C-alpha cells in the first residue's frame, strides 16, 4: 500500500561494513581482542570456498 | 562473515584524511607490506596515497553521487559517440 519513505528497493549496502575496512587498516580486530582471555580456535586454511 | 580488501579492490568510496581533507576516487591496489592504496578517478586521473594518512572511510552510492534525483533510472539510455542513422524517443514499445 503506502509507505513512509517513496524508495524502498532492496540492493546491499549497510553503513557497518564501512567500518568493516576502516577497522581492518586501524587494527587486526580478529574474533576477539578486547574482553578476556579464552579457550579458542582460529584455523586459517589455504583456500576458502563457500559451496562444497 | 568478514572479507578482505581484494574484494573491494575497483569500488569507489570517499575517503577523509588526517588533515581534515575529503578524497573520493575508484579503488586499483592495495600492498600490504606497505599499505598503498592506489585510486583512479573518474576524471582519467591516477592518485597513489599511502593508507596510513587515512582518518577515515566510506563508500558513495552508485551512480547519482553528485546529481541527486528521485527517479528509478532502469536504463542508462546513453548515446555518447558512435551514431547510426536511427532516432528513437521515450520507448520503442509503448501500450504493449
Amino acid at each position: 500500500g503506502a509507505t513512509t519513505k517513496e524508495k524502498n528497493i532492496s540492493v546491499d549496502v549497510d553503513a557497518d561494513a564501512s567500518s568493516q575496512l576502516l577497522s581492518l587498516l586501524k587494527s587486526s580486530t580478529a574474533p576477539s581482542d578486547l574482553a578476556t582471555p579464552q579457550p579458542s580456535t582460529f584455523p586459517q586454511p589455504p583456500v576458502e570456498s563457500h559451496s562444497s | 562473515m568478514g572479507m578482505s580488501v581484494a574484494d573491494f579492490y575497483g569500488s569507489n568510496v570517499e575517503v577523509l584524511l588526517n588533515n581534515d581533507s575529503k578524497a573520493r576516487g575508484v579503488i586499483t591496489n592495495f600492498d600490504s607490506s606497505n599499505s598503498i592504496l592506489q585510486l583512479r578517478l573518474a576524471n582519467d586521473s591516477t592518485k597513489s596515497i599511502v593508507t596510513k594518512d587515512i582518518k577515515d572511510l566510506r563508500i558513495l552510492p552508485k551512480n547519482e553521487i553528485m546529481p541527486k534525483n528521485g527517479t528509478k533510472s532502469p536504463s542508462t539510455n546513453s548515446t555518447k559517440l558512435k551514431s547510426a542513422e536511427t532516432y528513437s524517443s521515450k520507448n520503442k514499445w509503448s501500450m504493449d
